[PDB]
This record gives C-alpha cells, structure tokens and sequence, in this order.
C-alpha cells in the first residue's frame, strides 16, 4: 500500500503536505489529491523539516482542505514520448485534451532530467536557411542550434515564428514539437487548424508534429513545466531515434515569469526585480536540454517575451547566453513599418564568419551593417538641424541605408491578412547578391519606395517601373 | 548648463554636438597657429 | 539677392531647429520622468529587502 | 464553539483578519464576520486562516466569531440581471429589489480551451465610423481601448453599448448583443450618471453594470471584473452573446497591488506583484467565440488601460497589450485638435478583426488604413503637387470620421459616407462643410434612395450592379 | 554521534539546513548519504547552512551528512595539463583519473607586499591591437570588457593559441600554461572551445575548468577560485600561468544566488555585501613574485559582460577599479567589422611599455596617441572642409593604420611578424597603398622577408631589439618591398 | 461641509489647500505603520485613501458639497502618483498662470489651460 | 601619526589610498551585523563612521598632521554618499576628471570644481588670487562659447570671443605637467615648478605676452621659460 500524507497548508499554488510515516516523497515528486474531477497533481520543491513538504500545484487550489489526503506516487510527473504523441495536443502532466483517447504510446518519461553531458556534446557551424532577407544575411540561424527571438508587447514573435514555421517546418524531413507556454489559448486553436490545412498534422493518417500547451489562463504551476514537458518529447525523438527535431516554445520568457509568482510563496528572499534568486540555474537546467548530441539534433527557436520593452530585465537578460543567434525586435522599427522589425545592430549570429558564409557574403554583411551604423550615428544632427547640415558623403550613406533599412523589409505569409501582400520567400545567396549590388551603387537611382515590402533586387526593378508608371 | 551641449564630457557620453564643436574648433586653431 | 536668400533661408531653418529642439526637449523630459519614478522604486525595493530579512 | 465551521478572530488590519480554527474550510472560500462584513479565505496555515476583508477594517475586531460559507467566491448569474445594477459580489445597489438568479457561478472560472472554440466571424458592430472602418471588432475578441485620462475611451465603450439598440429590439436571438460594464475604481457619482445615460436611450434593458467604486475595499475592485466575466459567461455558455468593458483594468491592477503589498508579497517592477500578468491574463483568456457543439454563444473584452503621458511601454500597458486581440489607441493631440473618435491609426489594430468587419464596409474602405497612416506621416513634413492631392483626401476623411458622442450609425448610414470620401466626391467640398454633408446626404438617401440603404442593410454585401447604384447617388447629391 | 556526521532539518533550492555536525570546520567539504557533496558556510547555535555541490533530488530530511575533515580544495599540478574538469577537479572529459601532485585549497591568501617583483616580462597575444597599444605583462591583471558577441572570449581564446611558439620549446621561462574558467557559459559553448584548442594542439598545456550554466550555483561560485589554486602551482614552482575567468558577471550572479538562499540578507541590487571581496580576493592572486620565491607568476583575464554598454553598473565598476586596466570591446567598432574590436582611447595596460617586447615599444613609439591625432582628425571629414594637406598626411596614415591593426581569430603573430608591420605603417610606407589591398600586402611582405630577409626576423626574435644596425636593415627592406 | 448638506440642504464649498498634503501625510503614517511603501514611495493605499475624501464630496438629494481643491504637483509631473490619482476626481480645473497677470488680467486664469469635464 | 603628533610634538604627513575603501568595507559587513540598509547599499552609520575617523585626523596645540588621501569616486558619481560624505572633512579637494584626462590633459584635475580654504587674497596675496579667479573666469566664459561653437560655429564669435577661446585652450594645456613618477607613462622626464613661477607665469599669459605662441608649447610643460623653450624648438 502506498505513502501518503495529508494537506496542511494552502496559499495559491503552494501546497505544504505532512507525512505521518518515516517516508517523504523526493523532491520533484508528483503527489496526487482525489478530487471528483479527477486529480490534482502537486510537485514536490522542498522538504520543510517535521515530516512536511512544500509543493507545486499543477492546477487550481480552490477547495483544497486542510487535511486533505495525497498520494506519492513515486516519481516526477511523467508524459508519454515516441510517435503517438504526433498530431496529438498534451498538457504539461501528459495527458490528451484533443478528445481524441489516450495516447497509446509504450513509454512514458519523467519531465525533469539531467542534460547531456560534457562527453555528450556534439558541435557543429552548418547554416539554416530561413528564406528571411535580414536573418539570412545579418544573422544567420544555426542548425541543431538554440535560436532566440526578443520582442516587446505586439512588435512580431508570434508572427515571426510562425513564418519560421511555415519555411521550415515542412520539409524538415525530421519531426517538430510546439510548446504554448503561457501563451494566448486562442493562438494554439489557431495553430492546430493550420497545421491541419499544410497536412503537418492528420488526423487520419501521418503526423509530422507534436503540440504541447498551457497557456496563459493556466494557474503558474503549469505554466512552468509545461516547457519540460514538450521538451522531454523532443529528447526521446532525440536519443531513441537519433532524430533531427524542431523545437519551438511560445513563450519561453513564460517559464520564467511562472517562477517567480511562485517564488515568494515558496520562502525565497527575492532577487533584483522581484524575481527568484534562482533564476540563472532554472534557466539552465531548461535551456542545456536543449541541445545536439552525437544521438541526434535539436533545433530550437524560441519567442523570448521582453517586459516593459526593458532588454536588461532579468529575464530576457538571462536568457542571451543561451543562444547561438538571437533576432531583437524593435518597437521603435516596428512603428517606422518595417516587418518584420528586426533591429540590424542588436541581433547576432555566432555564424557570420567568412570560414562559414564565405568572404563575400560576410564583406557585404560588414558594409550593410557599416552603413546602417554611420546613419545612426547621425540622427541627432538630422533630427535638430535637417539633412542639409550634412557633408555630400554622408547625405549619400543615409541615402543609401534608408533603401538597406527598407530592402531589409519582408512580406511575410502568414502576414498576408495584415498585409494583403502575398509573402515572399528570399533564397540566402540571391539576398547577398542584391545587397551586394546596393552596395556597389547599381541602384542609387531607384526611389526608396520600391525596396519596401518586396523580394529580392528583381522585385525592387519591377516595383520601380510600376511607380514609374 | 554653459557647457552643456559644447564642451567635452567622456568618451561614451559623446553629442554629435560635442563632437562637431570639438572639429570646427580644432580646425579654426590650427588655420590660426599655421599663419603665426 | 543671394543674401537676402540665405539669411531667410537660414531663418526658416532656425526656426524648425528650435521647434524640433522643443519636441525632443517633451520627449526626454517624459523619457526623464519615467526614469525618475524607477529610480525611486528600485532603490526602495533595495532597502525593503534588505529590511525583510 | 465548533471550530470546524467557525473561528475566532484573532488579529485584524492592513485589510487582513487572522482566524483562529475554521478548520474545514476550503481556499477561496467566502466567510461571513459577526458584523455582516464577508472576506475570502487565503491562507490556510497551520492553526490559523488568513481572510481578506470585503469592507473596512473597523467592521472586525480581534475575538468576533467568523462562519464558513461553505462556497468559493461566486456571484448570481442569469437573465434576471438584465437592467440591474450590483456591487462585485453581485448584491443589488439599484434600490429595485433582489436578484432573481438563474444559479451562481465562481468569481475564477477557467477559461475554455483549445477544442471549445471556434475563430470570431461575426462582426460587433460600433456604429463608430473610425471604429468599424479602420478597426472592426469581432464576437469573442479581446480588445484594448487605451491611451491617457480624458482621450475617449469610455465614451468608444459607451457608444458601442447604446449602438446594441438596433438589434437588441429585434426577434433575430443571434444578432443580439448583452452588455456588461465593470466600473473598477471610478467616481460612484459618475457610474451613476452614465447609468441614467443608458436609461435614456433605453439602452439600460439589455445591459447588467457590476461597480467597485473609489471609495471600496481594494479587493472588490480587484474582484469585480472577474464576478462580471462570469455574469457575461452565461450568455456565453448558454448560445448567446455579450460584450463586457472593464473600465478600467489600470485601477484594477492598482487595488490588486494593494493588498499584494499589505499582504507583505516581493514588489516588483512598479512595485507591482509577479502575478499582476496572470490577473489580467486569466480574466481576459475567459472572452471567446465558442464552436457549434458548444451552442456557438461568444463574450467579448474591451478591457481599458489608462496610460500615464502615452507610455505604452509601461508594465500593465504591455502586460495587457501582449494579451488582447490588438488595441484601439486614443491620442491625447488629436483629441485636444478636436479629432474624436482621437484613434492613432497606425498604432491601432485589431488582428482578428477583418474576418468579423461587415463586407460592404470592408469592400468601401479598401486602402483607408494605410493611406491614413500615410497622409498622416506626408501631413507632418509639410509643395509638391501629388503631396498635395494625398492632402486634400486625408484632410476631408479625417474630418469624415469625426463623430459626436452618443451617436452611433447604422452600417447602412457608414458605407455611403466611407464610398464618398475614399473616391474623391468630397475632394472639391470645403473642410468645414463635411458635417453638414454628412447630414444631408443621410437624410437624402433616406428618402430618395431607401431600397438602397435597404439592400446594404440586409445582404451586407455589395454586388456590381449594388455599387454602380451607389456611385450614381453619390454623384447626383454632389452636384446639388 | 554528533560531533562528524549531522541529520538534515530541511532541504530546498540547493540549500541544507542540518542537525549536528558539531565538531565542523566553516567552509569544510561535507558528504551526504545519497552521493552529492555539500559545503558549509552558515555555522549556527542550532544547525549548519550547507551549500549543495549538486542536485537536491536526493537528499532528504533525516539524512545522514558525515564532515570530510576537509577546508573545500581541488588537485593541482602538471597532470592537469590537457584535462576538463569540473569546479572541485572531477574529470568530465571522460579520461579516468586525475593526476594529482597534491591538493590545494579554494580559497589562499594573495602574495604579499614582499614576496611580489614589478612585472617586467610580456605575455605575447599575437593580436597587433592588443600587444601594440595595451602590452600585458606576466602578473597583470588585464580586464577584458564589453556587452555579449563584442570579441570577449576571442580576445583571450587567441592568446591562448599563441603561447604555441614558446610551449614547444624546451626554455621553462618562457612557456606560458593556460587555464580557461567557463563560469555559467553553455556546455556546447565549452566543447566548440576545447575542440578549438585540440584542433590547434594547444590543449596539451591548457586547463579547463567548467561550472556551466545548469550546474549549482555554488560550483559557478567556487570554479574561479579553484581554477586560481590551479594556476598557483605553476606560479609556485618557478613557473608562469594565465587565468582567463570568464566569465564573472555570471559568478558574481552565483554567489548572489547562494547567499540569498542561505538567507544572508542582501546590499545593493540584492548581491551580497561583500561582492566587491568576492572578485578582488581572486585577482590579487594573480601576482609577479620575486627573485627570492622563484621568479613564477599568474597572469589573470577576467571577463566582464556589460549590457549596451553600461560599464557604469555595480559588477563593472567593481572589477574595472581591480583591475591593472582594461580592455575594453564596442559593439559599434565589432559591427563595421573592425575587428579586435578595441576602443583604443579607452582600453588601457596600467603597467604600460614594461610588460612590451623592446623592439614593438620602439617601432610603435607614437601610434597610441597617433590613434588621437587620427581620431582627432576623423571629426574634420563629417565637418565638410577640405583643408589642412599637412592633416591630409596624418588623416590617411591613421586609416591605414586602422586596417593594419585589423586581424582574422584564431590567428595570432609572433613579434618579429608585427614589429615588421607596424614599423611600415608608422614611418608612412603604407601612405601610398591601396585601403582594400593592405590585407594582402601584409602576408605577401611576411612571404618576402621569409624567403629573403630571414635573418632579419630571426634577429628581432632572438635579441626582443633592434640596434640602429637593424633599424635600417629593416628600413631599406621596407622602402624596397613597396615596389612590389 | 456634509453637515450643511445634509440637515441644511445646502450647496456647500469645501476648500483644502493642499490636497497633496493630505496624500502626503497618509504617505508618512503607511511607512510609519511598517507597510511596504508603493511605487515612487506612495503608501499601497494610495487610491482608497484619496477615494474614501473623495467619494464623500458628491450631490444628495438634500444639497450637495462642491470641492475646490489646491493641487501640487510633485517635481511638476503630471504622471506622478499623487496628481495622476488626484486628477481621477477631478471634474474642472481653473488654472491661474503667472503669464496671464502680469498683462493685467485678473482673475489670472488662462482660459485655454483651464478645463471642464461639464463643458458638455 | 597621532603618537609622532602628540608625544614626538612631530609635523606628520598622512598620506592615505584609499579612504574609500574604508566606508566601502564597511559597507560589505553591514547586513550581518543586523543593520537595515541606507539608500545605495550603505550602512546608516556611514557619516558618523567618517567622522570617528577624520577629526582624529588634525592639528592640536601638541603638533600638526597633514593629510592627504586618495577618494574613489565610484562610476565617476560625485554624488555617491561615500565621495560626498567626505567633502565637509577636507580644506582642499583636488577633483580629477576623466573629461579631462581623456584630452590627454595629466595631472586631469578640474581647474573650476577643485577647491581650496586657502584661496584667499589675506592667504596668497591679492596678485595670486585675482590671476587664479580669472584663469577660471576665462575657463567658464571658454564653457559656454563651445556651446555657440558647437551650432553656429565661428562666424558668430566676436574678435575677443575667439582671443577667449584661445587663451583659455593655452590655459588648459598650461596646467598639465610631466609628472617625475609617471616618467614610464609619459616618455618625458618629470617637471617640478615653484608656485612663484606658476603665479607669474599665468599672469604673464592673462595679460597677453604670448598670444603669438603655439598651443603645443603650453602643453606638458613646467614653467613658463620651458614654454619659450619648446616655442623655437617646434619652429626648427
Ligand atoms: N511580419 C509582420 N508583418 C506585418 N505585421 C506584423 C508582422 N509581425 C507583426 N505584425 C503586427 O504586430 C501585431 C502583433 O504581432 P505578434 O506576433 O502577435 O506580436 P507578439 O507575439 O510579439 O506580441 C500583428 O497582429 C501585426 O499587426
Ligand atoms: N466623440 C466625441 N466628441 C466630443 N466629445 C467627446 C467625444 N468623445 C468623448 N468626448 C468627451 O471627452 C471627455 C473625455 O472622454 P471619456 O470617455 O471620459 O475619456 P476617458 O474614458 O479616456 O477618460 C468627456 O468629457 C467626453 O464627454
Ligand atoms: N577578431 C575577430 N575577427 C572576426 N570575427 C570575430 C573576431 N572575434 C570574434 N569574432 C566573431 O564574434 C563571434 C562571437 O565573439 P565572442 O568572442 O564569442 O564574443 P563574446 O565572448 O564577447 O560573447 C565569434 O563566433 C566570431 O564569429
Ligand atoms: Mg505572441
Ligand atoms: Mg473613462
Ligand atoms: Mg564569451
């Protein structure tokens, strides 16, 4: 007959439970309270001494009564892995809420484990191309890489990544997951019917992608684990069937933010900001998960949610250390109209090295990104004085980067509702060559206008004879 | 306040106003030092 | 002729320089403001803390 | 003295009573004091309850008796509202009598899932011109009214109730729309005046105003829009369709940061909680547009931020902002230049608004959005004769959009406004002759070209021959 | 019993609070019955705050917890050589075994006043920028500073590659022994590293030391310490070491982490009082020792990662005024691809033309303050004027000059390669020479004084001079090499 | 004033001067009482303290007290936490300017700057 | 000190680097102690802490000290507590600047924000006071024309507005000086000038006897015959 233990204690999600008996549950442990619903699941953070644990509710708490009965049972919270769990929906404690019965898999996995280890690692400089002009060119993405991508309230992560999605995701070969963490319920309704109308998804035949979510309306909890959830299914596609899988987490700033309701209840003296002190090593017994093994690859790209537009918040802070390339979106581009607004200087790519790219591609990366700093530099003069004030040298450079700062624009397609601008996919070499030759001056005759929201340089000439007309 | 927008301050703490007060400055003393 | 069209030129450039001067001087005194209220919370979250414990 | 149903009080203050015993009490349970005072049970410690008071401190003393309820935190619900006006905890404050509830639901009600919903299609129809032109609302929407004090917000909300009446009256169940108000930390004075605004365009009927005013203890504030969502919600589960304002979700945060700080909880960024997010994000997650097997009924969210100097960067503004549907943005200088409707347009969007606009006002307004945006950036630098062309359209549909207070219009009155100004009938007008266009041209079609306005009513849509129809009304009242 | 061995009160977030231990040392390594290793730092009447070494999954209430005896320490020695370890010497590199020549503790005391000799020797990046305009010495401590992706680790990965020259000779006095610290990095950025410095042999004399960005907070703590006892024995045994900390921004976080959790109340944005001790105890250990010590030293690069550039904040400021100057990495100069990206007017060696090979000190004279003549005169071109051809001089010099201190990573240069160069670029040689062509010009002048002047290079290498012998020697291979 | 209003069936003025120092001086008795200090220094209550003033100046069906009301403004921003809860309640302003005044207008009010929610 | 002070009845020089690192440690301790912090991560006994110190650091009847210490001013923030604090306990400041020092100006101090007790015509004499006030007239009207210069450029200078501008750009350079122990930094071997010499050699530049010479001859210099000195030797 099992352990249990009886409640003692409620406040929001934490949940202290004594044990009458010699045996305490480990930490980490689920504990289940019988509830006519069904269960309530609790983790297990802290043994309090006098035989009581602190614990984690993985739902609501309301009705919980002092005294109340728990069960150990006798491991973390566990969710089924391998190829069931494709065309499926799961929460953070595994199970269906797609109406669609169990998920028949043979295994099922704790969601907290050790990362690989040193002798596991497995590294690698081979490019992913996106088909998106500036992320192509700036700063390209790694695969089997950790891709990051920062944005304040409403400047585009969610449209990005879906772009990113929609180019990537299909002839991946390899399987996806998408993890909805504390995201927007209705985003997920949204993805599910898409990915059924590309056949990523299929009901009655082949998946290609598992879907994981607790979303915004979720108590924090959920939200915090929900991303080890999707991530323990990315981990077994990884190691058991040597894989190359796409993760893709929306919103992973989420988990951080879930940490820190929870962390004052759980006892912590709270660090700058109000956020747990411990917030640098649950980042990255998250993030180190997420990685390539000589077992299999994962590519990640994540939407890092940045609070109050403020970089230097903590948690997007944290998260920078974590990424091989990392797209920043302005608010300040955003506004000028610029999509997607991806901010030039700021986002970095460990990739953009002529021993990777080639010569001439990292020589007209330099130079796009020569000329847009010099107009930056500038626009303290500009602004008070006017552009008359400046040498002919430099009145040609602002010239020159307003059309790079436009041709760095992109219609993208699951934008073609905000935009009614059929989306265009960019190949990388043709965004070096046409960047190249804007350089060069072959285009200083073509008014600003006709590099806005378009493809390649052929788009930019087709533009400009239509404006012509 | 006087000084505030002309006279220089650190590197890292840089107008472009102080910038170009320092340039047409600089360029004025040594058209004057180069006659004497 | 060309004087009389460069200090009027000049006049109408002076003018917008002040004007434009006078919008950024609204922005970074908002901008100055919202920093100046952080400031004031965040060095007293410091001394609350450091209270609590 | 059974302390498994009753306790003892044994400190009170901060808006926080300490109970001795109540040992079978469940979390977020309501409890009744001696003096009638209710309060909600928190913390459930060992040997001691922690009980967040409805009402002053001075209505509870140490050594008073405290009752379990035996219920979590709920509200009446039902038709029965219709008309009435409640405090957070749904007691009557009209004077007309109790509540004749259809049952009770609780304050927190998890929002539906993925498979319950369906996308918004159906439009929520403003009457505003800049509104349902530039940026069309949806059933089971959210979408955020902000900008700074006095800019309008409000009174977009208050339109979009009186405009209900079109329907409202009729026999068509699905067209109707019930309107819920939340007035969170307002003047009671005010509530009170805007309620008799609503009961003099008989407007009040189909509408239910829940208010945790100035002067109520912070966690009523803090607990109505919740009470409210559920009171919208049985419209919503039970295959009809309402719209809530919480008015405003600022003042909400404000309370909520109250007793978060009294209960001694780490402040954070604008010494707010780390939970004010989910404050928000629970609520608002709860407005939706349910699927068929779930009776097709939707609530809809205009929650409202009031922004300090037009920082939208602010914590709660982007807390919120990365939760609702887009944001209609209300400008403190076009409101003072007299542009009311005040909507920045180029910050203004509503993302899942397009497939919910009605169609003939869609297929009229092709380009007003952007050009807008456009003129409004060309109208700033100003003389180039192309650049003075984009500024004689923008100045008259600017003008064209102004629209007073308490004056919605039908959509069959707004297509034939938008057709003119976006293809150039108005450009010869003088500027100050627009509203004396408006007018006339209404009144004109109401009577010459009733068949017209009749179609557009009734299919929504405009076919060729519906179009040609309308150019040659337009033309023809433009001449005279 | 007790006195040896305690019972755990309560466990959470990498923190023990336990029951006995009576006889325990504070700061002394303590075993807990499920395998994980803890440390004790809060001594109390009833109970002892212990640290975890590693998960708390494990560990439990009424658990066995036995003393070690042991102040927390770590192996040290020449076996170390070529190894990974993790922050107490375990090996993660998967090759058995550490060979030990003894044990040190975390923690020692910095050299003295007496025990320490000016620093006179240079420690050779091969980067033009950095062993031109800011020499290290052996026994500096050399900031390197700058927001993340600006050249930090480049910098510092580089002077590692270079110490090839000198650890394949037999001379002792003039290898240098590398030891990385990898303090909250990514464990995948740690592999891309060592693989890097086995892919140019350069393991065989390198040390790494790894508390990544999973592991415990009292490992990322601790790990710059221990590295630092590591170093030390070489520094003891009459031979030289450089310590890159990289970096402590994140150990500095660390240390926050723990002492929050032990509940020791915070100061200033919430790290510990003493976080300024934390940093300035283990730079002081990098030191010059004298003749009577024999003659070993610890040259120290600790890494700061500033945020846009902020090196106003706490931590920066902190180890920047620890420090024997900084250097100092910009984003703006990293994006145009000027890259070392150091900003030269700010980026400062406080040691200065003593820790410089002779022979660079001599064919550099100028170019620091050339630098600000140069600059000086990059604010006349934007002011739109035309004048001053004596500035036309100094004015295409500088530009000249900026291209020349340009260098590709993982490609450092022996002295008698950069004496040759910068005394080209100083004397105005390169004034006439094509901007996009001084790239080549440099590796087809080091082919020609390869092939013909071989002796000239030999001789720079040898005596670290150059006579008035040589100063033309060089000179007329210069202005005969420009003609092609 | 509520007196006047409710026996005497009065319209009543009730003048303060300053309404800052009220804000101010609940301020002082919250940090003295050992409550977490809000945002920029504010007592928690903020906006219950001024709204349980407030809520009190209203009409009856006896009469009504009307407020007029001295209003600093801390380090002149208007978003400060005191102005900005302060001017929730707000139903008019009438702005004296030392601008004005000086061109020998009296009473001093600018009459742009000067607003009403009644203006209606 | 106090004891070569008190009972050797002494003239002792104090020099101190660095008294920062006094309130500083203080400051690391100061949570386990028990104390409630201050504002900036001090402690709250952080003036009287100073006090208890510096005014055991002065002159008595019994003798004299003379005191000089080395203040850190940390992220160069005057109005840090610890510099702050410690103001009220000085008779001279000497404040560096990194304005200064980064125009290649050594020693860097601020000719305008250093301050002394004894600057006083009852202390120096009338003729070394008014030179001294206006050097730092000319330096403060200098201030405000970079601003005039910085938008409108010359042209709206007047003939005295540009003599101004000159002078004072040889004033600043003039007060740098070859320090003998930062001979290693400099190159050139360190200059010691009497306070005679610099009283009459500013005043010489104040009146205008040498608005003929170059710039470059002020610099990094000692008194003003080493100006001349180096005048001809950059005219060959
Ligand atoms: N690529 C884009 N093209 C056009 N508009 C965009 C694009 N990306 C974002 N937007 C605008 O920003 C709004 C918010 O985008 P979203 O991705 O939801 O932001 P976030 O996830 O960062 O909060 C979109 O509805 C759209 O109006
Ligand atoms: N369309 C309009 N035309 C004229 N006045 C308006 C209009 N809309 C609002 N107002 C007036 O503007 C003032 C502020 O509007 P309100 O709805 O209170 O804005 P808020 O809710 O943002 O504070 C009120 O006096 C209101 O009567
Ligand atoms: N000298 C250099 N020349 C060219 N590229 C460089 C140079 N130094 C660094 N990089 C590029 O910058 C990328 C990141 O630099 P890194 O040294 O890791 O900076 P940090 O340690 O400050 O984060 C490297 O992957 C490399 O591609
Ligand atoms: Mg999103
Ligand atoms: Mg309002
Ligand atoms: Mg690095």
């Amino acid at each position: 007959t099992p352990i249990t233990g009886k409640v003692t204690a409620v406040i929001g999600a934490i949940v202290d439970v004594h044990f009458e008996q010699s045996e305490l549950p480990a930490i980490l442990n689920a504990l289940e309270i019988k509830t006519p619903q069904g269960k309530l699941v609790l983790e297990v953070a802290q043994h309090l001494g006098e035989n009581t644990v602190r614990t984690i509710a993985m739902d609501g708490t309301e009705g919980l009564v002092r005294g109340e009965k728990v069960l150990d049972t006798g491991g973390p919270i566990s969710v089924p892995v391998g190829r069931e769990t494709l065309g499926r929906i799961i929460n953070v404690i595994g199970e269906p809420i797609d109406e669609r019965g169990p998920i028949k898999s043979k295994l099922r996995k704790p969601i907290h484990a050790d990362p690989p280890s040193f002798a596991e690692q497995s590294t690698s400089a081979e490019i992913l191309e996106t088909g998106i002009k500036v992320v192509d060119l700036l700063a390209p993405y790694a695969r089997g890489g950790k891709i990051g991508l920062f944005g304040g309230a409403g400047v585009g992560k969610t449209v990005f990544i879906q772009e990113l999605i929609n180019n990537i995701a299909k002839a991946h070969g390899g399987f996806s997951v998408f993890t909805g963490v504390g995201e927007r319920t209705r985003e997920g309704n949204d993805l599910y019917r898409e990915m059924k109308e590309t056949g990523v998804i299929n009901l009655e035949g082949e998946s290609k992608v598992a879907l994981v979510f607790g979303q915004m309306n979720e108590p924090p909890g959920a939200r915090a684990r929900v991303a080890l959830t999707g991530l323990t299914i990315a981990e077994y596609f990884r190691d058991e069937e040597g894989q190359d899988v796409l993760l893709f987490i929306d919103n992973i700033f989420r988990f951080t933010q879930a940490g820190s309701e929870v962390s004052a209840l759980l006892g912590r003296i709270p660090s700058a900001v109000g956020y747990q002190p411990t917030l640098a090593t649950d980042m990255g017994l998250l993030q180190e998960r997420i990685t390539t093994t000589k077992k299999g690859s994962v590519t990640s790209v994540q939407a890092v949610y940045v609070p109050a537009d403020d970089l230097t918040d903590p948690a997007p802070a944290t998260t920078f250390a974590h990424l091989d390339a990392t797209t920043v979106l302005s608010r300040g581009i955003s506004e000028l109209g610029i999509y997607p607004a991806v901010d030039p200087l700021d986002s970095k790519s460990r990739l953009l090295d002529a021993a990777v790219v080639g010569q001439e591609h990292y020589d007209v990366a330099s130079k796009v990104q020569e000329t847009l700093q010099t107009y930056k530099s500038l626009q303290d003069i500009i602004a008070i004085l006017g552009m008359d004030e400046l040498s002919e040298q430099d009145k040609l450079t602002v010239e020159r980067a307003r059309k790079i700062q436009r041709f760095l624009s992109q219609p993208f397609a699951v934008a073609e509702v905000f935009t009614g601008i059929p989306g265009k996919l960019v190949r990388l070499k043709d965004t070096v060559a046409s960047f190249k030759a804007v350089l060069e001056g072959k285009y200083d005759n073509i008014p600003e206008h006709a590099f806005y929201m378009v493809g390649g340089i052929e788009d930019v000439v087709a533009k400009a004879e239509k404006l012509a007309a | 306040s006087e000084g505030s927008t002309g006279t220089p301050r650190g590197s890292g703490s840089e107008d472009s106003f102080v910038k170009r007060a320092r340039a047409t400055e600089d360029f004025f003393v040594r058209q004057r030092e180069k006659e004497q | 002729q060309g004087y009389a069209a460069e200090i009027s030129a000049r006049r109408n450039a002076m003018d917008n320089a002040s004007k434009n001067a006078g919008d950024m001087i609204n922005r970074y005194s908002i901008l100055y403001n919202r920093t100046r209220q952080a400031v004031i919370t965040n060095e007293l979250v410091d001394i609350i803390t450091g209270a609590s414990s | 003295a059974n302390l498994n149903e009753t306790g003892r009080v044994l400190a009170v203050g901060d808006g926080i009573a300490r109970v001795f015993g109540l040992n079978n009490i469940q979390a977020e349970e309501l409890v009744e004091f001696s003096s009638g005072v209710k309060g909600m049970a928190l913390n459930l410690e060992p040997g001691q309850v922690g009980i967040v008071l409805f009402g002053s401190d001075r209505l509870v003393k140490e050594g008073e008796l405290v009752k379990r309820t035996g219920n979590i935190v709920d509200v009446p619900v039902g038709p029965g509202l219709l008309g009435r006006v409640v405090d957070a905890l749904g007691n009557p404050i009209d004077g007309k009598g109790p509540i004749d509830a259809a049952g009770r639901s609780r304050a927190q009600v998890k929002a539906p899932g993925i498979l319950p919903r369906r996308s918004v299609h159906e439009p929520v129809q403003t009457g505003l011109k800049a509104v349902d032109a530039l940026v069309p609302i949806g059933r089971g929407q959210r979408e955020l009214i902000i900008g700074d004090r006095q800019t309008g917000k409000t009174a977009v909300a208050l339109d979009t109730i009186l405009n209900q009446k079109r329907w409202n009256n009729g026999s068509d169940e699905s067209k109707k729309l019930y309107c819920v108000y939340v007035a969170v930390g307002q003047k009671r004075s005010t509530v009170a005046q805007l309620v008799q605004t609503l009961e003099q365009h008989d407007a009040m009927k189909y509408s239910i105003i829940v208010a945790a005013t100035a002067s109520e203890a912070a966690p009523l504030q803090y607990l109505a829009p919740f009470t409210a969502a559920s009171i919208g919600e049985w419209f919503r589960d039970n295959g009809k369709h309402a719209l809530i304002v919480y008015d405003d979700l600022s003042k909400q945060a404000v309370a909520y940061r109250q007793l978060s700080l009294l209960l001694r909880r780490p402040p954070g960024r604008e010494a707010y909680p780390g939970d004010v997010f989910y404050l928000h994000s629970r609520l608002l997650e709860r407005a939706a547009k349910l699927s068929e097997k779930e009776g097709s009924g939707s609530l809809t969210a205009l929650p409202v931020i009031e922004t300090q100097g037009g920082d939208v960067s602010a914590y709660i503004p982007t807390n919120v902002i990365s939760i609702t549907d887009g944001q209609i943005f209300l400008e403190a200088e076009l409101f003072y230049k007299g542009i009311r409707p005040a909507i920045n347009v180029g910050l203004s969007v509503s993302r899942v608004g397009s497939a919910a606009q009605v169609k003939a006002l869609k297929q009229v307004a092709g380009s007003l959005k952007l050009f807008l945006a456009q003129y409004r950036e060309v109208a700033a630098f100003a003389l180039d004769a192309s650049t003075k062309q984009t500024l004689v359209r923008g100045e008259r549909l600017t003008q064209l959009l102004k629209q007073n207070q308490y004056s919605p219009l039908a959509t069959e009155e707004q297509v034939p406004l938008i057709y003119a100004g976006v293809n150039g009938h108005l450009d010869g007008i003088e500027l100050s002759r627009i509203g004396e266009f408006e007018s006339s041209f209404l009144s004109y079609l109401k009577s010459n070209h009733n068949e017209l306005l009749t179609e557009i009513r009734e299919k929504g849509e405009l076919s060729k021959e519906l179009l040609a129809s309308l150019k040659s009304a337009t033309e023809s009242f433009v001449a005279t």
